[PDB]
């Protein structure tokens, strides 16, 4: 019924890539994987748990048991740099149900810790009734962030909107999330706090009310 | 796993040839592509838990019949055919 | 050789309805099941609604049941797609996608899609405040404005190194908001320029 992928994976040229899909008993059922290229259709790669339509390369192969799927991508290539979804048949209504997908990095230079500035509020916006925090991420690589808000240390759902990471003219990555808060939220918080990670690692920025 | 099937077009490679263990069903399908062209295959088909189907896929193509059976090597004798139309 | 062509989506306000449909050929069309599955800008894949071959089955997305009609003319050959009740959350790129069976379904081939946008935004200049460095980083914050695009100088071209503009998120509301730091040390200005909405707004940003 939800089927769980790692938002982001990177291998280095001709290394083995492997992109996980998980979800309850997954492997009593059949998984398809798609590979999807900026600006266009995503592409069937894998069919029942491990076939590969005649003209996907060999170096595409899946396999599925437990509670996990697998596509894993031999001896990989720029060419190969896409994002995965793994995908399988729910029965509400009688449809299909997609992983969240994952991009899939060709390292092409060396990785690199993004930079985080967060921005409090202003004091002219909060005398306009509203208040926005404002938490800049940037230089970054690979090109894939997840962006978690603290009010206090607990987890800000609501009023959260990120970008999309895209190229700077240096070939390292950016990325901007803004947090909309009512001007007695704000106040009423000891601190909150922007949580970058990157590359499975946390560099975390907080700012305070007056 | 305690089956055993036959197979062909698409065997794991865990295939002494032709055969592939499972726990499921013993399945031989037949398909015709968007050109006349007709492609057979067989082998296993995983157990799925509560679910299961073979003949009952009204979401599926229609030049395409499929037959499955559960006996040790059931699918030897096996023999789908395309609808006539 | 397949080829499935969306059209028919663009922009609506909410609660409006649109109807896409896709045109198939390059296959005897009512011989196979057709999706409909999307994918909001920069986010993932998800399945909206299904049609078996004869049309007779069909199935939907929580998120749309009851709002979406799928159907299908077998006569010409083209699968649509009823949108009613439009919300920001719809929006959405919008491919149509065959279905085909092996052991089990997957979707072979895909159309290339049409965007729908949902949005009230027709053009709204933008409000900017300023981010007040803390001691150096300063910027300014550019928000609510639509439609693309805007440009930040700084003071009116004289400030050029450092300058770091970032691009733009697209809100749930279906408005835009921007940000350009600046990184300098120790009087500055942002130039805001909405040429959409012949907006010009100058903030001075200070501590």
């Amino acid at each position: 019924i939800e089927l769980t992928q790692p938002p982001s994976v990177s291998v280095a040229p001709g290394q083995t890539a492997r992109i996980s899909c998980s979800g309850d008993s997954l492997g009593s059922k059949y998984v398809i994987w798609y590979q999807q290229k900026p600006g266009q259709a995503p592409v069937l790669v894998i069919y029942d748990d491990s076939n590969r339509p005649s003209g996907i390369p060999e170096r595409f192969s899946g396999s599925n048991s437990g509670n996990t799927a697998t596509l894993t991508i031999s001896g990989t290539q720029a060419e190969d740099e896409a994002d995965y979804y793994c995908s399988t048949f729910t029965m509400s209504g009688n449809g299909t149900v997609f992983g969240g997908g994952t991009k899939l990095t060709v390292l092409g230079q060396p990785k690199a810790a993004p930079s985080v500035t967060l921005f409090p509020p202003s004091s002219e916006e909060l005398q306009a009734n509203k208040a926005t925090l404002v938490c800049l991420i940037s230089d970054f690589y690979p090109g894939a962030v997840t962006v978690a808000w603290k009010a206090d240390s607990s987890p800000v759902k609501a009023g959260v909107e990120t970008t999309t990471p895209s190229k700077q003219s240096n070939n390292k990555y950016a990325a901007s999330s803004y947090l909309s808060l009512t001007p007695e939220q704000w106040k009423s918080h000891r601190s909150y706090s922007c949580q970058v990670t990157h590359e499975g690692s946390t560099v975390e920025k907080t700012v305070a009310p007056t | 796993p305690f089956l055993k099937c036959y197979c062909s077009g698409h065997c794991p490679d865990d295939a002494i040839n032709n055969t592939c263990i499972t726990n499921g069903h013993c399945f031989a399908i037949i398909e015709e592509d968007d050109q006349g062209e007709t492609t057979l295959a067989s082998g296993c088909m995983k157990y799925e838990g509560s679910d299961f189907q073979c003949k009952d896929s009204p979401k599926a193509q229609l030049r395409r019949t499929i037959e499955c059976c559960r006996t040790n090597l059931c699918n030897q004798y096996l023999q789908p055919t395309l609808p006539p139309v | 050789q397949v080829q499935l062509v969306e059209s028919g989506g663009g922009l609506v306000q909410p609660g409006g309805s649109l109807r896409l449909s896709c045109a198939a050929s390059g296959f005897t069309f009512s011989n196979y099941t057709l999706n409909w599955v999307r994918q909001a800008p920069g986010k993932g894949l998800e399945w909206v609604s299904y049609t078996s071959s004869s049309g007779s089955l069909t199935g939907y997305a929580d998120s749309v049941k009851g709002r979406f009609t799928i159907s299908r003319d077998n006569s010409k050959n083209t699968l649509y797609l009823q949108m009613n009740s439009l919300r920001a959350e719809d929006t959405a790129v919008y491919y149509c996608a065959r279905e085909r069976w092996h052991v089990r379904g997957y979707f072979d081939h895909w159309g290339q899609g049409t965007l729908v946008t949902v949005s009230s935004a027709s053009t709204k200049g933008p409000s900017v405040f300023p981010l007040a460095p803390s001691s150096a980083a300063l910027g300014c914050l550019v928000k609510d404005y639509f439609p693309e695009p805007v440009t930040v100088s700084w003071n009116s071209g004289a400030l050029t190194s450092g300058v770091h503009t970032f691009p733009a998120v697209l809100q749930s509301s279906g408005l835009y908001s921007l940000s350009s730091v600046v990184t300098v040390p120790s009087t500055y200005i942002c130039n805001v320029n909405h040429k959409p909405s012949n907006t010009k707004v100058d903030k001075k940003v200070e501590p």
